[PDB]
């Protein structure tokens, strides 16, 4: 069991530090739609 | 008499393409056999993730 240092953006909000992530790079030029952009219906 | 004081000429300032800031948008190349070629192509190969 070992750890690897890597750099990512962090927001500090209410005594919690949270990682901020943006999965654009996974779905770019791929055939699969990014699931974080969706359709929301209203009647 | 009529006096002719100094006669002057247009001391024009020149412009050079590579001194222009627009040249940043260009990668300028000199080729002496340009009169001979008529086609220039660049081929791209890309496999999607």
């Amino acid at each position: 069991h070992s750890l690897t240092p890597l750099s990512m953006d962090v927001i500090r909000l209410g005594e919690k530090t949270v990682i901020m992530e943006n999965l654009r790079r996974v779905y770019k030029n791929t055939d699969t739609k990014d699931p974080l952009e969706r359709n929301v219906d209203l009647t | 008499f009529e006096a002719i004081f100094g006669t002057f000429c247009n001391r024009l300032e020149w412009v050079y393409f590579l001194t222009s800031g627009l040249a940043a948008a260009a990668h300028a190349i000199k080729f002496h056999d340009l009169n001979k070629l008529t086609t220039g192509k660049m081929l791209f190969h890309v496999q999607v993730p």
